[PDB]
């Protein structure tokens, strides 16, 4: 039989963890409310 | 290890989305709850824990009811409690009040869901975004969504369900400006946007299924059945499968004129058939009659380019090939002089399902044509024409552009409107 | 769920549960069904959302711990059995 | 000793390989483990040519099982004989392929050839002696148009003097079952004609036909007409183990066939094919074996050999037969269908008989023939791409890869060279 | 054998110091009685002579409140009766108050008891402190403290889990004079400073572990994971186990540039756990993410160093190393030129134990991510800026001089952090 | 009769040499406590080679455990295989180890050699003609490295004649569990092209593919990759403890594979690494353990051989083979692959034959090949160190426990010259 050696084949997405800049609680949650003064 | 993340966008497509991830459930065989009393259940879902199979999907809505009423339901214990995000204030049927105001405030908490989907994902075939043609939370999202996920995701085919303006009957009286601009985002960033009128469905549901007065809810139920099909082969088994890879190849004819049409044919009313059974012989003929087209426009008034003929049932190999003959010798279905062949077939194994309470019978057989006919052309045209009418006398104009849209934006639109028009006109034109 | 390990499951709030003390002691009527649905429900001090839901014990595993049908090098290595060609009954 | 593996390349050929080793296996003795049950000693003596011996007695299929979706040996694994191949040629793609000969084989092609070869090689160095090799694709679409021809291109450097065998389902004139068919084949044809030597070109159209007018099955699906297919696969090899009268191989085949490198375009039929409601008067004869060969109903190809002379018949007889009575209807099919067979070369057929018959069957044979009306397929399908070419319909999903106008302007223009002097010698 | 000193200081230390210790307790089978109903325990519980488990820690505030409550509170029948170090008066937001006045006054009581600790058991690996840089006994005392213990005992590594100010979140007007007098000592005797924020957590706690009402006791459990995963690769076995004193030499490069982050990923409640497959893969995609942070500082502005992934459970090290290649390859997480690599990796063998009746899910993995970026630079010129608005004409200063203070080191200590703002600042370029 | 010290000092080797221990333990039928209880006195005959003896029969292993942190001495004690090693040999040190070149070769590392040196005594002298060393260690930490370059140091001064067969799991790409490897490398190979005949380079980055793509699993631990590890440790000394046609001791597999004195770094490798699945489909012969032998899925280190022309090769092939195959399937690949063979040696291959097949694998082997291929592993280390030194990194702590610039830039240039050498005949 004639044999000869071979190997290391080059077989065998997703944008970021990071980027996406997240927002924060008054977007899809609950505002907690804002407050002026009396006058 | 084949995907599909779903986006269900806007009131419309949560709601077309409640009605298909119920027949995706019972295809497969999770209760409404996730909870399964095989790889089929992977393209739409995954499994996590002790049986906990939770579905590929991110509900979005810019107004916080429609989603609301999925996290308040029976569907409550399927869908992440996360993949479900709503928001504040609506977008008032104001393409500019989502792509450019409020929508611009919730893109990052939907476009980092999907990077989380996929990332569990290990084979995104192509996304699955549900929009309509109407309003702002489906036109400008689905538009801005749209842009980033096309070059944040990639080449994957991004296809799209979208409910187009009726002729006559429509629930708006600004819907011909939204349509237009939604597809100057669209006609650049998507790959096959399935098309559907309501005004038809609501005469499929009159003429054949005997179904007067049908509700929102059984006019969705047949769009499940067409998408199911689609994505029926990518699920269980079959002879002849098409990857959703192939949906594309075998129909886009040209680097736009991507709008297929959609025609479940054996539609057949709950109490009526007690001594017959279609034949793939007369369900094919079915799926071309000018009256079973779900999205309106005279088939005939055109030239059918290309055609994907995917049968679900105990359809043999053979029996497709006698169909396609005859339709190919029928006069009036007239294919276009360049393309010599014309036909794709589908033969699935899987028999359409039954939602448990529904309109549609047991039929062992099926016929979800996805046609591309030069015939769409005119079925925007009028579109185009009411956009005409109003923008003439700069009318509601005034609310677009106080929300971040430059009133040049509209013409532009137009511009490549009427571009869709010469293209759809020109690929027909037959060659000298 | 309830046969997710045989200690009971994490019921959601219902009108026995209720408490006097804290902010969702709540005037009115007080039957299972709004502390079992989230837009009444409110927040308490430093609690988890009311479930709504019907969740495991405590002791519950979450997540997906796959246990493969394995043994790995030793059993790649550590022995060589070939098919087995079974004597069929003589027919 | 003699060795030929085979190459399951494509939806299509990967499923007309579960049909080769259920015909194959069936007719000397391998069971669905793998395990030798049979009567006769005279069919372990040349399991070496399509079957490898292991520890303990179980033979394993020499076959690669080549795809880009692992949807379709997901199938043949499932199906009865899919535990017979080896877990580790049953190689695959995870990425899809669209059925686009452009992304089949240059860019997601281009992930799984340097694994194929790995596992062509380490099989095909293994032997004693090499013949040559195997490959049923489809001709008409992705995986097995686009990864196909890759295939016979790499694996011809590597070996460049083996019998290099490939199978195909040219796409049919009327039945059409992919749109971008046209655009398929032409590309694959064009690397066909040069590092290919025996290729037999079947169709779905006739194998149809022969399903409703000699088989009267009104049920024919994908697995009954890939059986006819596999006939003449057996066939053709039969001469290569079983023992017998006058021989031959397949390298024999090629010089007593092809008569100019070019002309390699064969056509195949099984000649004992029967309605399953026969039962009674059993005697087939020679006289009336030779009648439903050389007839226009049992070719498994679209084209009909009336529209065009022959080149060379090749019948590899099979079962107990006097050659004197199969060399004289040799030549009576000659005489008597005159203008039908070629005036310049003598002799149009070659004649070769087995002894040992397909299980059941007491007697059969297989078609070779190549007419040289098979230019009207070649000439259709260019109508089929002149029409579809000129104003670039589908191009503008095959050019995004990287392939340009060029390499469509030089295949049809070798098409219409394929065309030219298949029928310059028509005209003798 | 093993030993970790945990000393807890000020108002925020003490309340971390509760709950911190409630997952130590709770980890192994000690009641809070004290009374055990093997070789794990000695790193933070000291063995007696009857069976008792004296913990080994000091608690030390001028505070009476916060001390007393230990003192009466349920955690009591196991400290020692006099590590319960109490002052007599408060440090009252004043760098002045604990290190040059009452604070020197404490001293000599509370570093009795500390060099008591010592001598009673072998092996010390390090030293952990507990405070804020808000504005009293954690800035103050704090202070006289690790720059005297880095004499007294010798060498062994100095670790602080302080409260840095949000640029925000504020419960004192002087923070930014207390924070920056911390740190000229802090800089130069502490090895690793793990700063933890506090709107950050807020945050943190509302999106994932869901509570729109979170309370102090909320805010410690987390950081109490924290600092029970560094010590448990030396308190359990493991595969990859990292000491004390060798992630020290594996996440400060430079001397100066020394202050790490931190974060844990399995921070996700009960209605998500279910629906959720925390599985290797995205567990290790969680700590990179912006939302996960610790402390508010954009993670993606400024590129990141060294990266010290404390695994924690039933990790599968393939798993983790190939999910670590594809943290590489993808482009937002920009890595240093001058480290090809950067991932410290290790494997405990024991699963989070979270407290029962808690928010968090009880997860069999965790990843503590500590990790060490050049974006904290950025996080202190927000500090750093409110020194140069109440500067320009020296507010809140007669304070600071009035008990006793040179006006010398508030310019001195800006030059520190214009040090430390240039030093986390030059290891960003690259040469060519 | 010919004996071998063993050393497991480092966090890595201190597991693969226990591992090891259970994969000697059963060949020669030592069980977990230490009475013997195989069946054959072929086993017996040498239970003096690895192993010592005692009053009854308890025949301790002759190893010496070292690691300055007391972790991994219990973790080992209470293992798999414990009590048999001796309570004395677990010299510990109650320190920090902590990842670092200067921590177990100059600082507290330096504190324990004596007494480590002090236990390696008491055994060399013990025992008759001693042979080797055998050191499990990890060329990327502290003890690994530090530690490791100091016994062998201070043990090729005390027993210059003695060969020297340490095993490291040199650094890579993909797999990183340390920030500061590349030094730790580095400057470890400094000592150890001056100090050593025998350095088997094993990575992980390809160990984890071999029990990813070879032996299929799907939860590959850190005791996998050790046996795999240690099966080619118990491989190179077979013919030291059982019969063979034709044998080969430690000082043959030095004369015969190290071509030039400073070219000595060699990648190990097993043969029966085949997944239980296909364990049935293929057979185990001579001709078939030699593919399994010759490629890169079966080499327990990187760097592919094919980019670097082999200098020389051995295969102690084990069990009961035919020398007539051994000899042409050994011949064959050799000028099958004289490209990627070297030339200015006629011949390039060494076979040794053991009598004594591995528990089970009735025929297996052990691959041992120095190849011009190494260059990239001792050259990916060689730039890390260079980002991690032209803005000097963690050299804060290095520069602090005793070291010096100039020791970096020593190690380095030491360090290239090996790639330099092992490329000054690859270009022949
Ligand atoms: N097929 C189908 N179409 C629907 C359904 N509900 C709404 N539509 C279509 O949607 C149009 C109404 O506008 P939508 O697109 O739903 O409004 P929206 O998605 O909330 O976007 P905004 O109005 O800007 O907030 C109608 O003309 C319908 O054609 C449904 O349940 N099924
Ligand atoms: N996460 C968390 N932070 C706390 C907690 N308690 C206090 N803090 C922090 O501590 C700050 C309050 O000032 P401290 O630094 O604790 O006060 P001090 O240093 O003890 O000075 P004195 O109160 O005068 O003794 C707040 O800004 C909080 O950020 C707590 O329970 N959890
Ligand atoms: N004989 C046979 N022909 C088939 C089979 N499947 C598909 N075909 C033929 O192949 C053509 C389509 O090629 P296709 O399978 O889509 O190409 P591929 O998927 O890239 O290999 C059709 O015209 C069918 O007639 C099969 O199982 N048996
Ligand atoms: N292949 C393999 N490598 C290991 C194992 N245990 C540890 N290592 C390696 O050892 C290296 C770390 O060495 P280190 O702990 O710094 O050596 P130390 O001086 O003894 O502390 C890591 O890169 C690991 O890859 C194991 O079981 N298998
Ligand atoms: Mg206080």
């Amino acid at each position: 039989p004639s044999f000869s050696i071979k190997g290391r084949s080059k077989l065998g997405k997703t944008p970021g963890p990071a980027a996406y800049r997240q927002t924060d609680v008054q977007v899809t949650k609950f505002k907690a409310p804002q407050y002026t003064m009396a006058a | 290890m084949r995907e599909c993340i779903s986006v269900h966008v806007g009131q419309a497509g949560v709601q077309i989305g409640n009605a298909c991830w119920e027949l995706y459930c019972l295809e497969h065989g999770i209760q409404p709850d996730g909870q399964m009393p095989d790889d089929s259940f992977n393209t739409f879902f995954s499994e996590t824990g002790a049986g906990k199979h939770v579905p590929r999907a991110v509900f979005v809505d810019l107004e916080p009811t429609v989603i609301d009423e999925v996290r308040t339901g029976t569907y409550r214990q399927l869908f992440h409690p996360e993949q479900l995000i709503t928001g504040k204030e609506d977008a008032a049927n104001n393409y500019a009040r989502g792509h450019y105001t409020i929508g611009k405030e919730l893109i990052d908490l939907v476009l980092d869901r999907i990077r989380k989907l996929a990332d569990q994902c290990t084979g995104l075939q192509g996304f699955l975004i549900f929009h309509s043609f109407g309003g702002g939370t489906g036109s400008g999202f689905t538009s801005l969504l749209m842009e980033r996920l096309s070059v944040d995701y990639g080449k994957k085919s991004k296809l799209e369900f979208s409910i187009y303006p009726a002729p006559q009957v429509s629930t708006a009286v600004v819907e011909p400006y939204n349509s237009i601009l939604t597809t100057h985002t669209t006609l650049e960033h998507s790959d096959c946007a399935f098309m559907v009128d309501n005004e038809a469905i609501y005469d499929i549901c009159r003429r054949n299924l005997d179904i007067e007065r049908p509700t929102y809810t059984n006019l969705n139920r047949l769009i499940g059945q067409i998408v199911s099909s689609i994505t029926a082969s990518l699920r269980f088994d079959g002879a002849l499968n098409v990857d959703l890879t192939e949906f594309q190849t075998n129909l886009v004819p040209y680097p736009r004129i991507h709008f297929p049409l959609a025609t479940y044919a054996p539609v057949i009313s709950a109490e009526k058939a007690y001594h017959e059974q279609l034949s793939v012989a007369e369900i094919t003929n079915a799926c071309f009659e000018p009256a079973n087209q779900m999205v309106k426009c005279d088939p005939r008034h055109g030239k059918y380019m290309a055609c994907c003929l995917l049968y679900r049932g105990d359809v043999v190999p053979k029996d497709v090939n006698a169909a396609i003959a005859t339709i190919k010798t029928k006069r009036t279905i007239q294919f276009v002089d360049w393309c010599p062949t014309g036909f794709k077939v589908g033969i699935n194994y899987q028999p359409p399902t039954v939602v448990p309470g529904g309109d549609l019978a047991k039929v062992q057989r099926a016929v979800c044509m996805l046609s591309n006919t030069t015939a769409i052309a005119e079925a925007w045209a009028r579109l185009d024409h009411k956009f005409d009418l109003m923008y003439a006398k700069r009318a509601f104009v005034h609310w677009y552009v106080g929300e971040g849209m430059e009133e040049g934006e509209f013409s532009e639109a137009r511009e490549d409107m009427a571009a869709l028009e010469k293209d759809y006109e020109e690929v027909g034109m037959d060659s000298v | 769920t309830v046969s997710q390990i045989c200690p009971p499951p994490r019921r959601p709030l219902t009108v026995a549960d209720i408490r006097p003390g804290m902010e969702n002691e709540r005037l009115g009527v007080v039957r299972d069904s709004m502390f079992q649905n989230p837009l009444i429900v409110k927040a308490e001090l430093g609690k988890p959302r009311e479930r709504s839901c019907s969740l495991p014990g405590i002791n519950f595993n979450y997540g997906l711990y796959i246990r493969g049908l394995d043994g790995g090098v030793p059993e790649a290595i550590g022995h060589w059995n070939v098919f087995k060609q079974q004597p069929t009954c003589p027919h | 000793m003699r060795e030929i593996v085979h190459l399951q390349a494509g939806q299509c050929g990967n499923q007309i390989g579960a049909k080769f080793w259920e015909v194959i296996s069936d007719e000397h003795g391998i069971d669905p483990t793998g395990t030798y049950h049979g009567d006769s000693d005279l069919q372990l003596e040349r399991i070496n040519v399509y079957y490898n011996e292991a520890t303990g007695g179980k033979y394993v299929p020499r076959a690669v099982l080549v795809d880009l979706e692992p949807g379709t040996m997901d199938s043949v694994r499932s199906g009865p004989f899919g535990q017979i191949f080896r877990p580790d040629n049953f190689v695959f793609g995870q990425s899809g392929a669209g059925n686009n000969w452009a992304k089949g084989h240059y860019t997601e092609g281009a992930e799984l050839v340097d694994s194929v070869l790995d596992v062509v090689r380490k099989e095909a160095e293994s032997c004693d002696c090499l013949q040559g090799f195997q490959l049923t694709h489809s001709l008409g679409g992705g995986t097995g148009s686009g990864m196909g021809t890759l295939l016979i291109s790499k694996i011809r450097e590597e070996y460049p003097d083996r019998i290099m065998n490939t199978f195909s389902v040219v796409p049919s004139p009327k039945v059409s079952d992919t749109v971008v068919e046209p655009y398929n084949a032409t590309l694959s044809v064009h690397q066909l004609v040069e590092n290919t030597d025996e290729t037999y070109c079947i169709d779905n159209e006739a194998l149809y036909d022969i399903c409703f007018r000699t088989l009267k099955l009104t049920t024919p699906t994908y697995g009954d007409l890939n059986h006819l297919v596999s006939a003449t696969m057996s066939g053709v090899t039969t001469c290569l183990r079983f023992p017998g009268q006058l021989n031959a191989d397949l390298r024999k085949l090629a010089v007593n066939m092809v008569p100019f490198p070019r002309l390699h375009f064969f056509m195949p039929g099984f000649a004992p094919l029967t309605s399953r409601g026969s039962q009674q008067y059993r005697a087939l004869t020679v006289p009336e074996l030779t009648q439903q060969m050389f007839d226009a109903k049992n070719m498994m190809a679209a084209c009909d050999p009336r529209h065009g002379r022959y080149l060379t018949v090749a019948a590899v007889f099979r079962g107990r037969m006097s050659m004197k009575e199969v060399d004289e209807q040799m030549l009576n099919v000659q005489n008597k269908n005159s203008s039908y067979f070629v005036e310049w070369i003598p002799n149009n057929v070659k004649t070769a008989v087995c002894d040992i018959p397909p299980r059941g069957l007491k007697m059969s044979a297989t078609f070779i023939g190549n007419s040289t009306a098979i230019q009207e397929l070649f000439k259709r399908i260019s109508e089929q791409f002149t029409a579809m070419f000129r104003r670039k319909a589908f191009l503008h999903w095959y050019t995004g890869e990287g392939m340009d106008e060029m390499e469509f302007t030089e295949a049809e223009s070798n098409m219409n060279d394929l065309v030219s002097e298949y029928q310059q010698y028509q005209d003798a």
